[PDB]
């Protein structure tokens, strides 16, 4: 693995030989199944706008 | 003493007022034809790959 660029937001790293489904794997991980906190309910007491 | 019908006339004429043609200029437009759109000059990439 070498990581080119590693500015705070960015990452760059090659990852040289391993197969197109690990891969695909990782990539898919990063965008589908690492966690985050987010908004799901919201409580309007008023709103005039 | 009354009116009575004298000789036929032996002629008509007939007038009306009319204005001449000019040259023919035939000047179609103030800027003419259809202008091709066009390239900006230079533009330059905007974008590039990744590493």
């Amino acid at each position: 693995v070498d990581v080119v660029h590693m500015d705070e937001n960015s990452l760059e790293f090659d990852m040289v030989g391993i197969d197109a489904a690990i891969a695909n794997a990782f990539r898919r991980i990063l965008l589908a199944e690492v966690p985050t906190m987010a908004v799901e309910k919201v409580l309007v007491y008023n709103n005039t706008s | 003493g009354g009116l009575t019908c004298a000789s036929a006339p032996q002629g008509t004429l007939r007038i009306l007022e009319g204005p001449q043609q000019s040259l023919s200029g035939s000047p179609l437009q103030p800027i003419p034809a259809s202008p091709p759109p066009q390239i900006p000059p230079g533009l330059r990439p905007r974008f590039c790959a990744f590493g």
